[PDB]
Order: C-alpha cells, then sequence, then structure tokens
C-alpha cells in the first residue's frame, strides 16, 4: 500500500466521518462488507445507489481506486451510467 | 458501534486491495 493510498483511505475515512449519519455509515460497512466477503459488484453498486442516490458523488468517485481489477470496468460503466460526472 | 463500523470500512477497503 503506498503513500498516495493511505492518504487517499485517510481522506476517505475523514469524509466519510464528515458527512455520513450513524445509518448510513452502518448501511455503508453491511454492504460494503458483503462486497469484501465475495458478493459480486452488480449488488454493490445496487447498494450504493439505493443508499446515496444521485447524492454523495465525491464518496463514490473516491471509490474508484479501491475497486478490485476485475470489477473495475463495471463500476465505472456504473459511474458513468448514473450520472456521477454529470453536474446538470 | 459506529466506530466498529469505520473500522471495519477500512479494514474492508485495504482488504479488498489484498
Amino acid at each position: 500500500l503506498s503513500a498516495s493510498a493511505t492518504e487517499l483511505l485517510q481522506d476517505y475515512m475523514l469524509t466519510l466521518r464528515t458527512k455520513l449519519s450513524s445509518q448510513e455509515i452502518q448501511q455503508f460497512a453491511a454492504l460494503l462488507h458483503e462486497y469484501r466477503n465475495g458478493a459480486s459488484i452488480h449488488e454493490f453498486c445496487i447498494n450504493l445507489r439505493q443508499l446515496y442516490g444521485d447524492s454523495r458523488k465525491f464518496l463514490l468517485l473516491g471509490l474508484r481506486p479501491f475497486i478490485p481489477e476485475k470489477d473495475s470496468q463495471h463500476f465505472e460503466n456504473f459511474l458513468e451510467t448514473i450520472g456521477v460526472k454529470d453536474l446538470e | 458501534d459506529e466506530q466498529e463500523a469505520l473500522n471495519s470500512i477500512m479494514n474492508d477497503l485495504v482488504a479488498l486491495q489484498m
């Protein structure tokens, strides 16, 4: 884990602490843990979208480097599809 | 439990790379 990845991780955790409610933190922890234990990237994206909707764009963009290589393309397609990079 | 959830999140984020 590089120094830059370390920085990104710290930044992400801080942003989570600043932005999310206890409930949101619990839900994200749950769905992320499910994905970590072997659940599909598809279900991960569904759960993320159900959690954030069109909001929390920063937190979705920040996940991209963390997505495993084999699931990265699906995640990018997801972000592009739901319009995370589209402000208006 | 919120702190534990945060620790879980960080741990899982690291684990996805390992």
